[PDB]
């Protein structure tokens, strides 16, 4: 009896992959400072983002199979090079460095004298600078060289731009949609009872860090434990905190900028003398707040590893500096902190057997992150003392392979892949394409 | 916006217009004022394939017996071999996601009946009926 | 081309087609043969937003009771609260620029009557009247 | 009774801003010479441009709020860098310059000997060149250097391309429109009685000049006076001439090109010896024609400053060379002329109390226009004597702040912003977007 | 696909739909995943002018008495001065390539009768007939 009929706009979608753009909230543009991070032409966010709750719907999510992460990872990388392209290349800095020990803490800073090319191509320039031990390597008085010269090339980041992370909403073009998991407790895998859709994801600050998730989103109720493959010790374990942990990272060296002239037209910013406290960079963590968090987290691991077992913490095993330390950016400078003091503990079933804690931090201006070869970025010196306060919202953890599986387990801070950092914010999101076209049988026919 | 995807097909016909609107349109008019070689292609590649995917749907709507959006009907008889069912078992008791699942085998077959059996044979039929 | 913008609405209906033509179309087919990274995006940014602005207008034309260009009518009754006027006071004594000025408050309201009250409720009504 | 009806293509537009493209008239492409100025791929102009006169229409125009100017200004700037990108960079020209006084007029030209790098990276090259005094600066025989080396970098313009201005029509994409003011007398502000619309603007030659509008469009009937804020002495006063003023600018030095080889693959064009008249560049203005124009202009200022008052003219007050002199390009070379001789006069109410006049001009090859830092362009030497004849179509003028407002007023040549130069041609144009969609009540209803 | 180009106009009406399909559509969805500054514009310049050439044809279809694809009819009378012929001499004895060859002079004239004499004067006529 019936007849086929074309319906346009039926609620049907399929899992797929597309190219997502950014959103800057249209305030970051007023923040100016000559293109801070991403935002230059970045899309103004809709003042009223739309979230539609889909009733009677259950969708299965996988955060580890999420494609939004891979795009974001490649975005930050592609974003990084484009910031370094118009800037000043430091290529003729590979000149021999004659260094000496600074006037305590085993001479971490080196005072280096070297020959340099002026605006004119005739006479050289005899000038001195100040580099950290991590930025230089001796070659055989004491003679040193740039640490990156044998490995790769080098370019200086522009002082105009800042590395300051600003909220970025990922949105989908016409024909696509983004699903949001509204459950309080979600490990990133399995069906989601309450699912809502949004045009743009929430505010996500692209904070690049290791061993500590900084400035992220807090969990709901109980703290969350996420891992791709849990029983497998080769896979990292992502943790999401409930209450934010106050962390202080400062540069207890009050510095000055030389702004030497290596023309024509180009000017390099050298590190002058340090006027102030003679100290190494340090990181503060409140003993009470970290412990309270640890006690709640250590109970969550026993929802898997069993109600009763011994869980011991220890600092990094070994590897590259990026893996073994906490790496991040504060005030333009790149800190590498020693987390060994926090991870020194041993816990009982429900308990573990002062007013402050500190963590020695090292500074490195010349960096190759993401295992990049051919391009090394020089972090320009900053006038005055840098102070910053951030939230610790999660960790990257690894489990030992030595077993003795039925006895006890030890966990250590992870590192390496930065995709895990983005999976922390993207676990509740995935991309699907909408299929509007549909057919249904009805009596209407036609004349 | 997709709210009835979990609901029955009968209830899903009421909010049909909302899906048509948002899916169909881009009206942000945001960005593209100041040029970039790098990222800009990325915000291009997405919306260019979007309008290509868009005109793709519009073609089927035109070449078939629709010539208009939302709902339109046709002279194609519903085959018994295609989801033999009860009328109340489809709209009232069944959902679109559940529905498209079964028709998956006959979907390409039905498409042929719309463009070939109708607008090729109907418009020619119309030309013969409009002469007299 | 816009010649009747100063003239009355009654006279402005005669040249209506001319505005439709030029506004609708690009047919220059000039440039884009040899590539440039710089300027070329600029001559792109203009015409790309142009076709985006174009399809935006076409959507309203489709989702409403038109489905065709130029003029089309609808079943939406004209509210007294919306520009209470004389018929000869509108077309004969008044101009379009002067006209759109007053309707500015009710413009968003009228738009709703076209997509919701009609093509959502009309097409569903049509489906119920085409069954018998 | 009636019913709503959708009308498509109603004559309704709103003031807005869009991205405008160019038009080259499809002849400039046959002019060839390897991409003269803008025209490379530039759009062929429609052989029959359309101008539609809108009857019974009155539109209010503001030339100072016009957005077409800002785009054109950024266009010429963006056009400039792209011409200099593929060309040869002059970076190793900062070598010390040993100069001496040329064999009259206080040694304006310097004969400079210097060391240079050859195709090979082994042996240098001892060669001499000829630079103007404005292009070099001594540093402490006489030793000099490039004037731009301490300020910025430098690159040489390609000899293939020419700076010759060609007519450029600005047009609008689909969905937009450009309004044209057809009145004979228009100051750029207020309502316009007769308004016409065009797809493309008239022929506009992007001639960059200071203190003199060159190769522009003539006014109708009386000469025009335009200013953003008139009583304000901080705002420049744009003038549009009726009859064109014949002006001659030549390079009375017959030169040769060295075409030295600084390989591999690159070749620089040095300025060889001068064979011919020993002279400084000069600018000719006919005493009769300038005076006649002045007498007509000075009467127009009294339509504002009052019927009776003393109007005195004087040369530039002071500032950058671009501001204090007449700056332009003729034959590829950049002339800077002394206009002090023309602006020396004092006028009575209707009158002022030889067969020719001349103006000393200076030549500068290395230039930074538009206050650009980081990029300096070197104007390549031209074989033979350059002669050019142009129209003077208007001026950039400023009024003194010293008042004594009710006594007398003095006017001096302006400069700086090049947008005013484009406002001279764009005063009658503005961009609006067309709104086709419209609704009207009618009886037709529907079945 | 063009198979009847050599055949008569009468036979060329059967395969008409095939030409409509392929010409109308791009659905390759191939490439554009990883960016290039150079070649990519070239694969852009082709498909961008393609959709511009596409909407150009669709406009004539809309502004005329068609409002739909494939075949549609009109109220424009066939002038004797335009290819005075026999009916069997056109479809049965003549081919499209041979046909468009002669009409080349009157092609621009006929186009005017469709947009001006009809949809400008027909829709206005319709408005006057729909009032009563
Ligand atoms: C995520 O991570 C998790 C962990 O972090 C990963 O889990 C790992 O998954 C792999 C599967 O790829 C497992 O390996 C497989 O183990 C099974 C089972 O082996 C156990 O049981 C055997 C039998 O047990 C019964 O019988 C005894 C006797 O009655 C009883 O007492 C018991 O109680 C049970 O009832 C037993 O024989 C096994 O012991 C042997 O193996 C272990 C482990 O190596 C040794 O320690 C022991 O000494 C002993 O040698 C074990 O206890 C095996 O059956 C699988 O073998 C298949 O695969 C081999 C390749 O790895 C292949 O060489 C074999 O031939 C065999 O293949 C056979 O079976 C296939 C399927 O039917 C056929 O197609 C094939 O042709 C052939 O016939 C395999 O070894 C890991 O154990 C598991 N990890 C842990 C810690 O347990 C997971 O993979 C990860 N996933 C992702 C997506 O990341
Ligand atoms: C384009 O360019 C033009 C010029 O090139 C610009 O024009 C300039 O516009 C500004 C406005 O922003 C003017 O300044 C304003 O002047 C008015 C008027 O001042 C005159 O008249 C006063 C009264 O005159 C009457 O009364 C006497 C006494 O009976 C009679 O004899 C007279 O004949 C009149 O009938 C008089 O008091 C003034 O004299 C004082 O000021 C002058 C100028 O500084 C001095 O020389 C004098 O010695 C004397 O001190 C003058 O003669 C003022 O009223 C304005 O003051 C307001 O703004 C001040 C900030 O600048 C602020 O501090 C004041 O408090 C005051 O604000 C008051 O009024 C506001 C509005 O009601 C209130 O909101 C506010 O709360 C407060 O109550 C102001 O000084 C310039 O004069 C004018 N230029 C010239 C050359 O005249 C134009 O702006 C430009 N535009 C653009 C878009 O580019
Ligand atoms: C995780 O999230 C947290 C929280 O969101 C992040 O912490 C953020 O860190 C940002 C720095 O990276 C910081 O930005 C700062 O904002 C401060 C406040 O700005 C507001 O107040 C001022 C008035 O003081 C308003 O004018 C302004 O509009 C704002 O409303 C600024 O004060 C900061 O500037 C100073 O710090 C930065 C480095 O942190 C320097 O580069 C900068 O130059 C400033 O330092 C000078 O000034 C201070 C005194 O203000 C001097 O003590 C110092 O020595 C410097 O003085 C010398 O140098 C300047 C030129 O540099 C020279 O003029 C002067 O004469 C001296 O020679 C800075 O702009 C965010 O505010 C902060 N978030 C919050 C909520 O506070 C954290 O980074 C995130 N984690 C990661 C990894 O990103
Ligand atoms: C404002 O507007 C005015 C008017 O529009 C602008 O004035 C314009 O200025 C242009 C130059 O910038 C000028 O272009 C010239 O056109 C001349 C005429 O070309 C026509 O005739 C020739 C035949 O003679 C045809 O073949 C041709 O197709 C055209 O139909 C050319 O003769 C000019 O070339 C000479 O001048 C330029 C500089 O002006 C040199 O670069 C060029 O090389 C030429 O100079 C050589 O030739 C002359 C003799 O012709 C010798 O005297 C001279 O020394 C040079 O000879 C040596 O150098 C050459 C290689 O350079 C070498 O082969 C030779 O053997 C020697 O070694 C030039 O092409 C416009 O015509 C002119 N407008 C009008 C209407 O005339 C003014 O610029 C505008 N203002 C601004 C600010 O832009
Ligand atoms: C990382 O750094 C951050 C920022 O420095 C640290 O967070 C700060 O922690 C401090 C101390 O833990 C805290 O300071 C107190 O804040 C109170 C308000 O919340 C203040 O009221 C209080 O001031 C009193 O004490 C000071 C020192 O004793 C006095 O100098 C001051 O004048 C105050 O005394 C007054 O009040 C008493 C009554 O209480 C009255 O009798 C007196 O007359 C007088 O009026 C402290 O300053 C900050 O508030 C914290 N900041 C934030 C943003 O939370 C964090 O602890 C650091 N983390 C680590 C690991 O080091
Ligand atoms: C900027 O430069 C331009 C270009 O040089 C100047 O404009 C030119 O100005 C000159 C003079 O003002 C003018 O030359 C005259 O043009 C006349 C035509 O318009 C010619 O007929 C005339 O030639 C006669 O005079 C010459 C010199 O006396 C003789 O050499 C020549 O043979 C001519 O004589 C003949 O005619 C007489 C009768 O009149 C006859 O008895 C003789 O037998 C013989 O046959 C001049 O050359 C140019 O025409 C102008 N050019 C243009 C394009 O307008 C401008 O003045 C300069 N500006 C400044 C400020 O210096
Ligand atoms: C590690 O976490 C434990 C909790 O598991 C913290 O123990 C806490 O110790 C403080 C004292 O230092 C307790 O405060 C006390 O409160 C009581 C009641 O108000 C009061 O009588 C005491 O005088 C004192 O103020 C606190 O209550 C207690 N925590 C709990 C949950 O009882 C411990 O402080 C943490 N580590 C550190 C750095 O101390
Ligand atoms: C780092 O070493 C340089 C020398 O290479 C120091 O600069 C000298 O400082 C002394 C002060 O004791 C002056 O007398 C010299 O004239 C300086 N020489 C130069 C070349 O600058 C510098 O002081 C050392 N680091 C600092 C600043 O403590
Ligand atoms: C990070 O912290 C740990 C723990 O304090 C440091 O370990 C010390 O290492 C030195 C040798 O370098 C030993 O002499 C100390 O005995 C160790 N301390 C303890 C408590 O065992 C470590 O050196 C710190 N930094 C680095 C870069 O390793
Ligand atoms: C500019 O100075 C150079 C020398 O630096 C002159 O070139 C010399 O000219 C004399 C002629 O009197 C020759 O004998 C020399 O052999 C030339 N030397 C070189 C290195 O070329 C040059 O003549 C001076 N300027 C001009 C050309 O007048
Ligand atoms: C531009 O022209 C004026 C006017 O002739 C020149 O002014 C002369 O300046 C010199 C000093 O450099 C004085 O000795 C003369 O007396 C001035 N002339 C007059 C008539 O007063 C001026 O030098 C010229 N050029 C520049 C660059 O200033």
């Amino acid at each position: 009896n019936l007849w086929v009929t074309v319906y346009y706009g039926v609620p049907v979608w399929k899992d797929a992959e597309t190219t997502l753009f950014c959103a800057s909230d249209a305030k970051a543009y007023e923040t100016e400072k000559h293109n801070v991070w991403a935002t230059h032409a970045c899309v103004p966010t809709d003042p009223n983002p739309q979230e539609i709750h889909l009733e009677n719907v259950t969708e299965e999510f996988n955060m580890w199979k999420n494609n939004m992460v891979e795009q974001m990872h490649t975005d930050i990388i592609s974003l990084w090079d484009q910031s370094l392209k118009p800037c000043v290349k430091l290529t003729p800095l590979c000149v021999t460095l004659q260094c000496t020990n600074v006037t305590d803490m085993r001479g971490e800073l080196k005072n280096c004298s070297f020959n340099m090319t002026t605006e004119l191509r005739d006479k050289k320039q005899k000038v001195y600078s100040l580099f950290y031990r991590l930025d230089v390597v001796q070659i055989n008085n004491k003679e040193y060289r740039l640490i990156n010269c044998n490995t790769s090339a080098i370019t200086q980041a522009c002082p105009k731009v800042s590395f300051e992370p600003i909220p970025i909403h990922y949105c989908a073009p016409a024909g696509f949609a983004i699903l949001k998991c509204k459950d309080k407790k979600f490990n990133g895998t399995g069906p989601c009872p309450s699912v809502s859709t949004v045009q743009c994801t929430h505010g996500i600050k692209p904070v690049v860090s290791t061993q500590l998730l900084l400035n992220g989103s807090l969990a709901e109720e109980e703290v969350m434990i996420r891992s791709e493959n849990i029983t497998n010790n080769a896979k990292n374990i992502l943790v999401q905190f409930n209450t934010p942990v106050q962390i202080n990272c400062t540069r207890p060296n009050n510095n000055t900028r030389k702004s030497i002239r290596i023309g024509p037209g180009q000017a390099f910013y050298a590190t002058g003398d340090i006027i102030g406290d003679i100290r190494q960079a340090h990181c503060n963590v409140s003993k009470a707040t970290w412990n309270e968090t640890l006690g709640k987290v250590v109970k969550q691991l026993r929802k898997h590893f069993g109600n009763n077992t011994i869980i011991r913490f220890a600092n990094s095993s070994g590897g590259d500096l990026e893996v073994t330390t906490h790496s991040f950016n504060c005030g333009g400078e790149f800190f590498y902190c020693n987390t060994s003091g926090l991870f020194n503990s041993t816990w009982i079933s429900n308990t573990s057997v002062n007013d402050s804690i500190t963590l020695p931090c090292r500074i490195k201006q010349i960096i190759n992150m993401w295992q990049r070869i051919g391009q090394a970025m020089y972090a320009p010196p900053i006038q005055g003392v840098i102070r910053c306060v951030s939230n610790i919202t999660g960790l990257i953890l690894t489990r030992d392979g030595g077993s003795t599986n039925s006895t006890t387990e030890t966990f250590r801070p992870g590192g390496g892949d930065m995709r895990d950092n983005w999976r922390s914010e993207l676990y509740k999101y995935k991309v699907v394409k909408i299929e509007p076209l549909g057919v249904a049988p009805t009596r209407c026919k036609r004349r | 916006f997709l709210g009835a995807a979990g609901s029955t097909m009968g209830a899903a016909s009421m909010t049909l217009t909302v899906q048509a609107r948002n899916l169909l349109s881009g009206e942000d008019f945001t960005i593209d004022i100041p040029d970039v070689t790098v990222w800009g292609i990325k915000q291009l590649q997405a919306r260019v394939l979007a309008v290509e995917r868009y005109l793709r749907d519009q073609q089927l709507l035109g070449i078939w017996g629709c010539s208009g959006k939302l709902i339109c009907c046709t002279n194609v008889p519903w085959n018994s071999s295609w989801s033999n069912r009860n009328l109340s078992e489809i709209w009232d008791n069944m959902t679109w996601l559940q529905w498209d699942k079964e028709i998956s085998n006959y979907t390409q077959i039905i498409y042929g009946l719309l463009e070939e059996s109708q607008n090729q044979q109907e418009k020619n039929e119309q030309d013969l009926l409009a002469l007299d």
